[PDB]
């Protein structure tokens, strides 16, 4: 079945302080989807509709996708929204879960709402990271900006390390794109 | 955002 068969939308306000009831974690920085704390009984002021548990990926809010963001963004996001705060969002279990890197390496049917997902979590990375190759500069390319140009030897360390969440090969070099900086 | 060559190299 489906990556997104459990996917619902949560409607919730802040509360009086502006806070939501829940803290956010993960983030693209840490590697991660953006995911609920722990969402306590009472604590969360929702409108009618599906409710929350702990832990459950966050994939939009108001119609914005969230997803492959650092938590940053996310809470800038939330920030311009204006309650109530609709919140797509998917439980954690099975193939589900809140690692991109694995996500990313899944493979989805072309077309499918799987797929279309996948490649709105990859846009919104990409808005985010400079992408790593091992092949060489060329005229007109900025270092730091179109690509971070590292050795054979330094991909692989940041493979290894899990620094990176996506990577593939063309033409006989390495593509990838790292983990965003924090902020 | 992304070059064809990067494009390329990932999509599956």
């Amino acid at each position: 079945s489906h990556w997104t068969s459990k996917v619902h939308e949560s409607v919730i306000g802040r509360n009086p302080e502006g806070q939501l009831g829940f803290e956010l974690k993960g983030g693209a920085e840490n590697g991660q989807f953006p995911y609920l704390g722990e969402v306590k009984p009472g604590k969360v002021a929702y409108e009618s509709g599906s409710k929350l548990v702990s832990e459950e990926l966050l994939l939009e809010v108001n119609e914005t996708p969230v997803a492959g963001l650092t938590i940053r963004d996310v809470l800038a996001v939330i920030k311009h929204c204006k309650d109530p705060l609709r919140l797509k969002c998917v439980k954690q279990g099975g193939i589900v879960d809140k690692d991109l890197r694995h996500y990313l390496n899944l493979r989805f049917q072309k077309g499918s709402v799987d797929h279309e997902l996948q490649q709105i979590i990859r846009d919104n990375l990409y808005l985010r990271t400079v992408p790593c190759t091992t092949r060489p500069h060329k005229e007109g390319e900025v270092p730091g900006v179109d690509y971070i140009f590292i050795t054979v030897e330094e991909f692989m360390e940041l493979e290894k390390s899990g620094a990176l969440l996506e990577s593939g090969t063309y033409e006989d070099n390495y593509y990838g794109t790292p983990k965003p900086p924090a902020e | 955002i992304r070059s064809h060559s990067y494009l390329r190299a990932v999509s599956e």
